[PDB]
RNA sequence: UUUUUGAAAGAUUUUUUGUAUAAAAUUUUAGGAAUAGUUAAUAAUAAUUUAUAAUUUUGAUUAGAUUGUUUUGUUAAUGC
């Protein structure tokens, strides 16, 4: 009475269902309305997939772009933080400190017995790229989801500077992965999707805060704007963040 | 005449030219029109060789928690016959299922009893057939129920079959047929090997016959109103088995 | 099966292999929302609308499609009738039963099936809801039942839907679950139709996987 | 299946039947008659096009006259022609290989060109039809017999492939040195 | 579909026959299946003509009003039987008199002896409905020498043209479960003097030379003039 | 045979048999009302053979 | 069609059908003679 | 020849009931109210009722309801005959009965003559057990009826009953009364307990 | 009702021929994949023979079939050393894998190329089976389905015979051959492979198991076909073409045409197809035993 | 105004599969303007879900004539 008939978008037809057995022998109802979501109506950031051993360990070095003092990220990610809290007490405990803000732009498993030499021969990689580029600009807007909607982050846009940043960063991911045989987590010629974590729900807190954040919390600011911001820093930091908040400083290249 | 893909027409949340869902009820001869056909072969089974869980020593005892965790599906042979635990019993003697068992007990040691149990929970019933006397199987050394005692034994053994469910249940769940592993008659060839070796003589071609066959009492046409021909009509040779191409012995 | 066992057992080789790079996620092509036909078809989680000639990775499947056989009552102006009602829920692989069932509950969309609480079953034996679906191996293909409160009476005649083909509808009738809403005296309209099973359909007796005549 | 049938138009089953042999023809003045052979389907729309398949000839039913070749002095050359133009090897694929079916004025022709064996319905109403029996007709294949390794053969190369590759010819497809 | 007769063949429309299929030809048509039906309409025509002179009386006739001369209706008994019988005896007719209602005892429709036609159901259990005539014949059918491995349900119990030799034997009372007949090469070896099977799945009789001398006839190869 | 179904109203002498329906199809409205009881001291007099039939036991 | 041969068996009733699909067994026998010598051709 | 598209589906497989097409257009208002009319015609009810959506058979239970509510007929029951006769016209007579009568409850009926009028009654339960239920009488009925004849002094009944033998339920008749009946002998049966004839 | 039907959610009429269990060529771990070579090698050198020698490889055409050919030997040779070569170049892993792809095919290769006994045939696969065993374990392993599939076999060819000779109705046997000796050994190694719980039965060891009773000339062998085949496997025609050549052997037509009408019953029974090969044997001599095969219509049309 | 084998062709010893509704181009009348169960997304939702919605002067909606895209006539011929 307000529409078609038989819409399409309910006009569907599963076929991991056998042949004949939705026509004279069985019934198959379902919601299918969300098994066909989209990313875009979701929130499925497809982060670079680690393979099964590099599943198994945890990030050990990681570079990050680091943000500049007195940000607009910073400033806006804590008006999101104030909003998550007078919207629910509940999710304080599953929040990233404003401190440990970075900008993530590839994680990488390196080994103890091999580990400040690699990380000279990375860092020669690293400076090697970034000695010539600019100091980068760069878009936050909008959030997405990391670990099947485990980890909420504000992804930067591809509409700044993410052409010369991926060019940069899949040269060192070639370099740390074909070149010194490191485990970086993915192909040796994938791009890792820099990423700025801003929540996370941790080993620790799967069992009582579950598998995946509650898109209620903070699907207001799925697609907000957190601002354009520049930096001038990319530094391989060691995975200890109660060093000083922000994690140890394994090295760092001033653009 | 082969079958379509998909329902493509009707909106399914109102199953509409769905064939029936079949529930083999315990109260009606349907019960043991599906259940009966079954036990045999899981007694030429438990004849030709051991399969574990057919030959308890006695019920099983679980609380009634738990005991629809592991009975359903759960069928043996004890060697006597005794009601499980938190059961009540009904004997049968309708003919119209007692009827089916013909072929079980033509195979084996005749069928005394059949009895359907309902637990005091109403919810698992546990079809139970005691059979009685000597087997007609030649039942092997290595099987399960030669070491149920009863073929050990002389005539005069009771030993009895229960197969529990949930009621209400299709004849999918009854986990019966899983034990259709076809073993055959080695006793047969039990023959060969022990002191008949030499008393039989074998012949390997075949005598002179010097007489054709006798044959048989003159074909007498029919004299009713036949059907007509059983080959443009779909009749298979007997209405019961045969080839419609091979449509010998209709009439003619 | 030549084909579950098999990808089971490469899927399992993968991560019986640690020199491996992990996948080019750009050449790792997802699926097409939008294709040629008519429908908004569903494929398997493997296959792609169009061509991919590839034998791409055998990756694990994060949530199954779980399917429950429920057990609707239909109306053929016949009788009521016993038929399948698949729900195929999309259910990972981590969760417990209890929350599974919890799940279903709020995937149906007919509620003439979650009226009542009711539990799983596969060939039979019922699963706890405090283990998960691996616990017992539960896979999209566990060819799982499921059973109503009220199943061990379904054979009974007492709760048995009481329609007005061969029973008595009285007011109260008239005003209780499906016949406030059945229809009973035919409208101009006749206005919520069903279907309609022959009395003659199957023959003189019922719906058997056997011969029976 | 129809409510309401169409009454002097029936055929046996569906709405679009299986490709059928016609060899339609309009019925105008017999001078202006001559026949439109064409496959088409049994459950037609009015017209001859809507299921038609395959257009397969055209027959004359009047017999004609050796006006295209000169006066021989030779009689069944003199006598008159009866004349068609089939399509035949749409006819085989489709008579063959799809299976339709082949109607009996049409076959009454093809029979008279030498692809089809003569019709059921060309009865010599001067010869009775057949009596069976089992006793002279397993008498005679017990007299007669042919054999596994000669019957074999003639089934394959007759409903199977029958190219054979001469098993000494396929010696030119088995490379020389430079790949052997 | 699955046989149709000498293949799949178009020399005819005919060349399959009445229906191409021994299964339904739907799967929304169950029922239209090939089964060996047995004439419905004049087997279900009983003789009026035997129930004239009578004087029935009706289930509303229980009035005295309506109440006859028992002689009367001692020719109305007579008469409602005899018109039963008039194309045969339905078997819940058969099997009502013979005891233990006659389970055991292989029944026999009339052409089930005639021709190479050899069956018989070695029936296994009745079952009567309120009115009699009526009810579940079930019977381990037994063509040629074999038998089914069940009861099945007989069919065309319900209808009046079957026979039966009651031998004592097969007498098996309402306790013991009938025990289903030997097959001729399975359950009991094969005799050739006991039983001596009367048509294989190949065989043809000879040609009656009553039908070869009317075919002639007919078809003009014999002269037949008045 | 076909005379049988001429006098019927498939409008396509289809071997069907489509009952011609008529406007008073009832007896609710064709007139017809219950059936009358009949005195069951009517029908409970004795017939009259029995009757002579009864009183030839004396005898 | 399938003939209705006068001396088949006439289903004695008004309702359906003068006369049925029954043979003397002379038609299924000289049915016979028919349907061979099809399938010879 | 189906009438499965002319008529509805649900009427698929109607027979037996005369002139379908009523039920085909019950809903339409004026049918409506011609078959309120016609059910309360058929009475049985208070209310207004009519068949529901797609019956054209009328409902089992009110057909059970009229068949139980018609008044069954003889009013004047008297001799243990005509009691017998309300409840055996209440047992294997009201709707939808799954009982077929017994030999054993015939043999009663058979024992309650008085009068040529009972001898009537129970001559027509006999035949209904022979005819309409299907039973098989007991081995010793033709005396059961030989002595209920006799009850009320008939005699052409029996030799009657004794010349058309096959088609009574009487399958075991001795000489003796064949003989009796004719006079062949001019006596039937000696009862043994009181070791006399008659 | 007339017979157990395959149905899809589970079979229930066996198996017509024994699968090897396992899982593909591609799937196997490089030592497995060892002795998968030498199995697809030997595979091939029992083709070649075939492909070389047809007359001395189908069972029982001619005394051929009974004469070991020249040139087996020396090839056989080079199998066995293509055997000591696996053993030798792999030794404590050669143990910890499945041989019995390999050991089947050593069974088939010697029992086809060369001609020995059935018994020499379960003697060597035992050798075998201990050589293997002896090497890291104290252990044996049990021959498999097809491991066994193969003693039949040998069995089956160890008792056959040169039948229809160009018109001797005869069965022309092997010089000196003794089936008492030979349904001993059968009875012994079906006793051995029935007591097996993990040997799964299918038609192909059950019809070398048949025709071993018919080649033996025991009179028994259609007993055993029909309450251990006939009725519960998906059987096929030859379990009937070696049969009949059972019944013919009976002293009385009366016995040997009727016996044969039942089997015929039995095939349209159970849905099998008679083979030419079944139809021909019959026809032989059906000139004495008058069973008619041919339905009516293959009769009418061959003859015109 | 568009759609399939599952009917049938149609062949075997059994359970046997993934090919369909969508469109796309062309649309009349002298004086020419407003039209409406509405558009999209969610949906196997909302007779009261969300909204800056959709058709139109590139001639919309109403109303008018009109059967829609290999058949003719004329003309040397685009045409008409």
């Amino acid at each position: 009475e307000r529409g078609l008939y038989f819409p399409i978008n309910h006009r569907i037809v599963d076929r991991r269902i056998a042949s004949g057995v939705t026509v004279e022998e069985a019934d198959v109802q379902s919601r299918y309305r969300r098994e066909l979501r989209t990313s875009f109506a979701t929130g499925e950031t497809r982060q670079t997939i680690p393979p099964a051993w590099s599943a198994c360990e945890r990030p050990t070095h990681f570079l990050s772009l680091r943000l500049p003092v007195r940000n607009v990220l910073r400033t806006r990610v804590n008006e999101m933080h104030n909003q998550i809290l007078f919207s629910h007490q509940q999710h304080a405990p599953l929040l990233v400190p404003l401190e440990k803000l970075h900008i993530t732009l590839g994680v990488m498993a390196i080994s103890e017995r091999e580990e400040t030499e690699r990380l000279a021969s990375i860092y020669d990689c690293v400076s090697e790229v970034f000695s010539v580029i600019h100091p980068l600009q760069l878009r936050f807007r909008g959030l997405g989801t990391f670990g099947f909607g485990r980890v909420l982050f504000i992804r930067v846009v591809p509409e700044a500077d993410f052409g010369i940043l991926e060019t940069a960063v899949s040269k060192i991911r070639r370099r740390v992965g074909g070149e010194l045989k490191v485990d970086m987590k993915g192909n040796p010629h994938d791009s890792y999707v820099p990423h700025v974590t801003i929540a996370k729900i941790r080993s620790k807190q799967q069992t009582q805060f579950g598998s995946k954040i509650p898109i209620s919390m903070w699907v207001e600011y799925q697609h907000h704007d957190f601002g354009d911001v520049t930096f001038s820093q990319v530094d391989i930091c060691s995975m200890r963040g109660s060093k000083d908040g922000y994690y140890h400083t394994e090295g760092s290249v001033h653009l | 005449a082969k079958r379509f893909r998909y329902n493509t027409k009707y909106p399914s949340l109102v199953s509409y030219n769905k064939l029936p869902w079949e529930i083999l009820n315990h109260e009606t001869p349907e019960f043991h029109m599906h259940v009966a056909p079954h036990y045999e072969q899981i007694m030429t089974l438990a004849a030709s060789t051991h399969v574990p869980h057919i030959v308890g020593k006695k019920h099983l005892e679980m609380p009634p928690e738990h005991r629809l965790r592991l009975l359903p599906g759960m069928f043996y042979m004890l060697d006597g016959d005794s009601i499980p635990e938190g059961f009540t019993a009904n004997r049968v003697l309708d003919p119209t299922a007692l009827q089916y068992y013909g072929r079980l007990e033509s195979l084996v040691a005749p069928v005394q009893a059949v009895r359907m149990l309902i637990s005091d929970d109403l919810r698992i019933v546990c079809n139970s057939v005691t059979l009685q006397g000597p087997l007609q199987l030649p039942v092997a050394s290595y099987a399960s129920l030669a070491s149920l005692e009863v073929v050990t034994n002389k005539a005069s053994a009771s030993f009895t079959l229960f197969h529990f469910v949930r009621p209400n249940r299709p004849p999918s769940e009854l986990q019966l047929e899983k034990y259709y592993i076809h073993a055959p008659r080695a006793m047969a060839l039990a023959e060969f090997n022990s002191t008949s070796n030499t008393s039989w003589e074998p012949k390997l071609q075949a005598p002179k016959r010097s007489k054709r066959v006798t044959p048989l009492p003159a074909y007498r046409p029919p004299q009713s109103y036949l059907m007509g021909l059983a080959e443009r009509l779909a009749v298979v040779p007997g209405s019961s088995f045969g080839r419609r191409s091979l449509m010998w012995g209709h009439w003619f | 099966g030549q084909y579950e066992r098999e990808a089971f057992e490469a899927r399992r080789r993968l991560e019986e292999s640690k020199n491996y790079p992990g996948p080019i996620r750009s050449a790792t092509p997802g699926d097409t929302r939008f294709y040629a036909g008519s429908l908004e078809s569903i494929l398997q989680d493997n296959d792609r609308h169009y061509w991919r000639a590839v034998i791409d990775d055998p990756q694990v499947q994060y949530v199954i499609p779980l399917r429950i056989r429920f057990k609707l009552f239909t109306w053929v102006t016949t009788g009521w009738e016993q038929r399948l009602h698949i729900v195929q829920t999309m259910a990972p692989r981590d969760i417990t039963i209890a929350r599974l069932i919890e799940l279903v509950t709020i995937e149906n969309q007919s509620p003439y099936l979650c009226s009542s609480t009711f539990t799983l079953a596969v060939d039979g034996k019922e699963l706890d809801p405090d283990k998960s679906l691996s616990d017992y191996g539960i896979t999209e293909h566990s060819r799982i039942d499921a059973i109503e409160k009220l199943d061990h009476l379904l054979h009974k005649d007492s709760e048995r839907p009481l329609d007005w083909t061969v029973d008595e509808m009285t007011t109260e009738c008239l005003k209780r679950s499906p016949y406030k809403e059945m229809g009973m005296q035919p409208q101009p309209n006749l206005a919520p139709r069903y279907e309609a099973r022959p009395k003659g359909y199957f023959g003189r007796n019922n719906y058997s996987g056997m011969k029976q005549e | 299946a129809r409510a309401i049938i169409k009454r002097r138009t029936p055929q046996l089953w569906g709405a679009p039947g299986a490709p059928i042999i016609r060899m339609r023809g309009h019925h105008v003045v017999w001078k202006f008659q001559s026949y439109d052979l064409f496959v088409e389907h049994t459950h037609k729309r009015r017209n001859s096009d809507a299921r038609l398949l395959h257009y397969l000839g055209k027959h004359c039913p009047h017999p004609q006259k050796s006006l295209w070749s000169p006066d021989t002095p030779v009689a069944q050359d003199r006598h008159l022609f009866m004349l068609t133009t089939v399509d035949v090897d749409a006819f085989k694929y489709w008579f063959g290989v799809k299976r339709c079916r082949l109607s009996m004025r049409p076959w009454a022709l093809l029979a008279k060109a030498g692809l089809l064996p003569p019709s059921l319905r060309q009865n010599s109403k001067i010869m009775p039809k057949p009596i069976f029996d089992k006793e002279q007709l397993m008498r005679y294949y017990l007299a007669n017999r042919k054999e596994e390794a000669t019957i074999e053969r003639e089934d394959y190369l007759n409903y199977k492939n029958s190219l054979v590759k001469s098993e000494e010819e396929r010696a030119a497809e088995r490379p020389v040195a430079p790949y052997l | 579909r699955r046989d149709a007769l000498n293949g799949g063949s178009s020399m005819t429309l005919g060349s399959k026959g009445m229906k191409l299929s021994p299964d339904p030809h739907r799967r929304r048509m169950p029922w239209t299946a090939a089964k060996e039906y047995v004439p419905g309409v004049v087997l279900n025509a009983k003789e009026k003509m035997v129930l004239d002179g009578v004087k029935l009386v009706d289930v509303e006739c229980v009035d005295r009003a309506s109440q006859v001369d028992p002689l009367e209706a001692l020719r109305a008994t007579v008469a409602t039987y005899e018109y039963n019988t008039s194309t045969g005896k339905n078997i819940f007719q058969l099997a009502s008199q013979v005891e233990f209602d006659g389970r055991g005892q292989r029944f026999y429709r009339k052409e089930w002896q005639e021709g190479t036609y050899d069956k018989y159901v070695t029936l296994s259990a009745i079952d009567f409905n309120r009115d009699g005539n009526k009810g579940t014949a079930y019977g381990y059918v037994t063509f040629h020498g074999e038998t089914t491995t069940r009861p099945v349900q007989i069919d065309f119990a319900d209808v009046p043209g079957w026979h039966m030799e009651f031998r004592v034997e097969r007498a098996v009372p309402f306790n013991a479960i009938v025990p289903p007949p030997p097959s001729i090469g399975t359950d009991v070896p094969v005799d050739p003097r006991s039983y001596r099977l009367r048509a294989y799945p190949f065989y043809d009789a000879p040609n009656p030379p009553e039908f070869v001398e009317r075919l002639l006839k007919d078809r003009g190869v014999i002269p037949d003039s008045p | 045979e076909w005379l049988y179904y001429k006098q019927f109203k498939t409008i396509d002498f289809s071997y069907r048999v489509i009952p011609e329906l008529p406007e008073k199809y009832r007896p609710h409205q064709n007139g017809i009302d219950q059936a009358p009881l009949p005195d069951y001291r009517e029908i409970n007099k004795m017939p009259e053979w029995a009757r002579k039939e009864e009183e030839r036991l004396k005898e | 069609r399938q003939l209705r041969p006068y001396y088949n068996l006439p289903s004695k009733s008004d309702h359906g059908r003068k006369m049925t699909g029954f043979l003397t067994p002379y038609r299924h026998w000289m049915w016979k003679q028919n349907e061979l010598w099809r399938n010879v051709h | 020849a189906s009438l499965r598209y002319r008529r509805p589906y649900w009427m698929l497989f109607l027979k037996d009931v005369d002139n379908w097409k009523i039920y085909t257009v019950i809903q339409q208002p004026d049918h409506q109210r011609t078959e309120m009319l016609y059910q309360a015609w058929l009475g049985g009810l208070d209310r207004p009722y009519t068949r529901p959506k797609c019956m054209a058979n009328q409902p089992l239970w009110l057909s059970k309801k009229r068949h139980i509510l018609r008044k069954d007929r003889l009013d004047g029951p008297e001799t243990p005959l005509e009691k017998y006769v309300l409840e055996w016209h209440k047992r294997f007579h009201s709707f939808q009965g799954t009982e077929r009568p017994t030999v054993d409850d015939l043999h009663t009926a058979l024992d309650l003559v008085e009068r040529p009028l009972d001898l009537s009654y129970a001559f027509q339960l006999l035949n209904q057990c022979r005819n309409v239920n299907n039973i098989r009488f007991a081995k010793d009925t033709f005396l059961v009826f030989l002595e209920a004849c006799l009850r009320v002094d008939r005699k052409d009944c029996a030799l009657y009953a004794t010349e058309n033998a096959e088609a009574l339920g009487f399958w075991h008749i001795e000489e003796d009364y064949r003989r009796y009946l004719r006079g062949e002998q001019s006596w039937y049966r000696l009862s043994p307990l009181d070791n006399m004839y008659y | 009702p007339w017979r157990v039907g395959n149905n899809g959610r589970a079979m229930a009429l066996g198996p017509s021929l024994t699968t090897e269990d396992e899982m593909q060529s591609r799937f196997f771990s490089n030592d497995q994949f060892l002795v998968h070579m030498l199995k697809e090698i030997l595979r091939i050198v029992l083709q070649e023979h075939r492909r070389r020698h047809p007359e001395a490889c189908s069972r029982g055409e001619g005394e051929a079939f009974f004469d070991q050919v020249v040139d087996a030997r020396e090839t056989l040779n080079f199998c066995n050393e293509l055997i000591e070569r696996l053993f030798a170049v792999l030794g404590q892993k050669m143990h910890g894998l499945n041989t019995s792809s390999l050991l089947s095919v050593i069974l088939e290769l010697y029992r086809v190329m060369g001609k020995e006994t059935g018994m020499a045939l379960l003697r060597r696969a035992n050798q075998f089976l201990e050589r293997k065993a002896a090497l890291e374990d104290g252990a044996k392993e049990s021959l498999t389905a097809p491991n066994y599939l193969q003693v039949l076999m040998g069995f089956a060819d160890e008792s056959a015979y040169v039948y229809d000779s160009k018109r001797k109705g005869l069965c022309r046997y092997r010089s000196g051959f003794d089936p008492r000796t030979t349904m001993q050994q059968l009875a012994a190694t079906v006793q051995e492979i029935a007591g097996n719980p993990h040997v799964t039965w299918a038609a192909d060891m059950h019809l070398q198991v048949v025709c071993t009773m018919v080649g033996c000339g025991t009179m028994k062998a259609n007993d055993y076909f029909v309450r251990n085949v006939l009725r519960q496997f998906c059987w096929d025609s030859r379990f009937l073409e070696a049969l009949y050549m059972e019944y013919r052997r009976h002293d009385d037509v009366d016995m040997w045409a009727e016996l044969t009408k039942r089997a015929l019953v039995w095939t349209a029974r159970y849905n099998v197809n008679a083979s030419e090969r079944l139809k021909r044997l019959i026809e032989d001599d059906y000139d004495t035993i008058q069973v008619h095969t041919r339905t009516f219509r293959e009769l009418a049309v061959f003859q015109f």
